[PDB]
């Protein structure tokens, strides 16, 4: 059963928590709450993680941080990256625009300047969001007959 | 020599010596520091002069050195 | 790209910190602040540059034996780290060292010698950083730290026996300003600094204006605390010149209320922008000058009623 820190907030675990809850594996958890923020410095150097920060998971002495090298572990360790070059590489050009998405959001949501910046982040949503809408036609769910990783993180961006 | 460069030909052959070759720095001797002003009427405004004896000299050729100042130092029996 | 699982997140994750120091460029890149923030992110980033520096230890190449598109990063990021700090890689030889590797390679060489190969900038020329068509400079880095300088200015502040705290080791301060000042005359004999020129400008109105305070507080500091061993203590002194200590309270008063404004400011510089201090201070010292000047009279007109005091002092 992996161990898991991050903080108590959808934040930079959301899609690895879904998919983990996917494959009905089970795990542990560090939860940092917003004004814990001592309890974590206090633990932020006594975890031995490759880049120390939030999140990271540790399982069968694989240390992980950065939220993508940590999902894609998971789900590469129980054969979810693809059934060959083209649809593995697909898959992770699914991972890229997922975070095109997420990354969108913090950039314009740490401003100040909000009330006017979100509104250029949902005209360019749009865009992203099409490619979906096309590649559901036809399709049950995005990159084919399964439902994949890159959904879930989706799933986090639209939230 | 409008600057003020002596007639004498032992005077213009020097000064030929000091500017045509600058692969080296140059050493004038001049009892009279009338050579000091000489070089001073040459490069105007950028002519910045120090001395090996004050005391923010350390300082002050480290700023002549950033900004392309043109400096004379003006103890070269101390160094 | 990798053949499954592992050999795949494993040059991905060289892909995931090549962006992660990539990235960590372009989020204090926007800011105004940033010659003064890239401290803060260059103390964090030694734990990034660690893994990366191990890795790097007994393989030729991130990820293996075999070199990677991951080795032909790392030399664009260490010559590109290297701009932002010039010191960032010296405590990595193993990444100085890949980085003349990579362009030991024909291919690669042959490429950084030729038309395709972009010399500068590092970002959009719009960028804080790395930004500017101006081929090149030390006035920027040079200005970077002396604003830094000027908010970490420090007073020694110590209290005396009675109510006002004095400011202790005048001459540090003092030194550095006439020398920070001094610096951007010499500013002025260079090219470059035409158009960043006029902001320096401002930090020369600002120092200027901050030595002109220097002066003049010095001798207030100095001139009081001589005063105060001489009037400040005694009853019997005090009684025989009225009209002086009357004037010595009016301005000890004013003084008191003008140190404590200013050193709860907490910064040395703040203190120009404080209303009517260069004023206050020349009034203050005129003051002071008068009471010291009446002593002085009261003293030699004591001496020359019995001449013996002359030999006294």
């Amino acid at each position: 059963s992996p161990i898991l820190g991050y903080w108590k907030i959808k934040g930079l675990v959301q899609p690895t928590r879904l998919l983990l809850e996917y494959l009905e594996e089970k795990y542990e958890e560090h939860l940092y709450e917003r004004d814990e923020g001592d309890k974590w410095r206090n633990k932020k150097f006594e975890l031995g993680l490759e880049f120390p920060n939030l999140p990271y998971y540790i399982d069968g002495d694989v240390k992980l941080t950065q939220s993508m090298a940590i999902i894609r572990y998971i789900a590469d360790k129980h054969n979810m990256l693809g059934g060959c070059p083209k649809e593995r590489a697909e898959i992770s050009m699914l991972e890229g625009a997922v975070l095109d998405i997420r990354y969108g959001v913090s950039r314009i949501a740490y401003s100040k300047d909000f009330e006017t910046l979100k509104v250029d982040f949902l005209s360019k949503l749009p865009e992203m969001l099409k490619m979906f809408e096309d590649r559901l036609c036809h399709k049950t769910y995005l990159n084919g007959d399964h439902v994949t990783h890159p959904d879930f993180m989706l799933y986090d961006a639209l939230d | 020599l409008e600057c003020g460069l002596d007639k004498n030909d032992y005077f213009l052959e020097n000064m030929s010596i000091v500017m045509n070759s600058q692969d080296a720095v140059p050493f004038l001797l001049d009892p009279s520091s009338h050579m000091i002003t000489v070089i001073s009427n040459y490069y105007g405004n950028k002519t910045v002069l120090l001395s090996f004896l004050e005391e923010g000299f350390v300082k002050r050729l480290e700023n002549a050195i950033r900004f392309g100042s043109v400096v004379i130092i003006q103890d070269g029996e101390f160094f | 790209l990798g053949g499954c699982p592992k050999e795949r997140a494993e040059i991905s994750m060289l892909e995931g910190a090549v962006l992660d120091i990539r990235y960590g460029v372009s989020r204090i890149a926007y800011s105004k602040d940033f010659e003064t923030l890239k401290v803060d992110f260059l103390s964090k980033l030694p734990e990034m540059l660690k893994m990366f520096e191990d890795r790097l230890c007994h393989k030729t190449y991130l990820n293996g034996d075999h070199v990677t598109h991951p080795d032909f990063m790392l030399y664009d990021a260490l010559d590109v780290v290297l701009y932002m700090d010039p010191m960032c890689l010296d405590a990595f030889p193993k990444l100085v060292c890949f980085k003349k590797r990579i362009e030991a390679i024909p291919q690669i060489d042959k490429y950084l010698k030729s038309s395709k190969y972009i010399a500068w900038p590092l970002q959009g020329w719009q960028a804080t950083f790395g930004g500017g068509d101006h081929p090149p400079f030390v006035i920027e880095k040079s200005l970077n730290r002396i604003k830094k300088f000027w908010k970490e200015a420090q007073y020694e502040v110590i209290e005396h026996s009675s109510g006002l705290k004095l400011v202790r080791e005048w001459d540090v301060l003092e030194q550095a300003c006439k020398e920070d000042l001094e610096e951007l005359v010499s500013m002025k004999a260079s090219n470059y600094y035409k158009i960043f020129e006029q902001d320096c400008l401002d930090l020369e109105s600002k120092l200027t204006k901050l030595s002109e305070i220097q002066v003049n507080w010095v001798e207030v500091q100095f001139y009081w605390l001589d005063l105060y061993g001489i009037l400040g203590e005694n009853l019997d002194i005090q009684n025989f010149l009225p009209l002086e200590t009357s004037k010595f309270k009016s301005l000890t008063s004013e003084y008191k209320m003008i140190t404590t404004r200013a050193f709860q400011l907490d910064t040395t510089i703040e203190v120009i922008h404080i209303p009517n201090f260069d004023t206050t201070l020349k009034l203050t010292i005129d003051s002071l000058k008068m009471i010291k000047s009446s002593l002085s009279t009261f003293l030699e007109r004591q001496r020359r009623q019995f001449p013996r005091f002359y030999f006294l002092g």
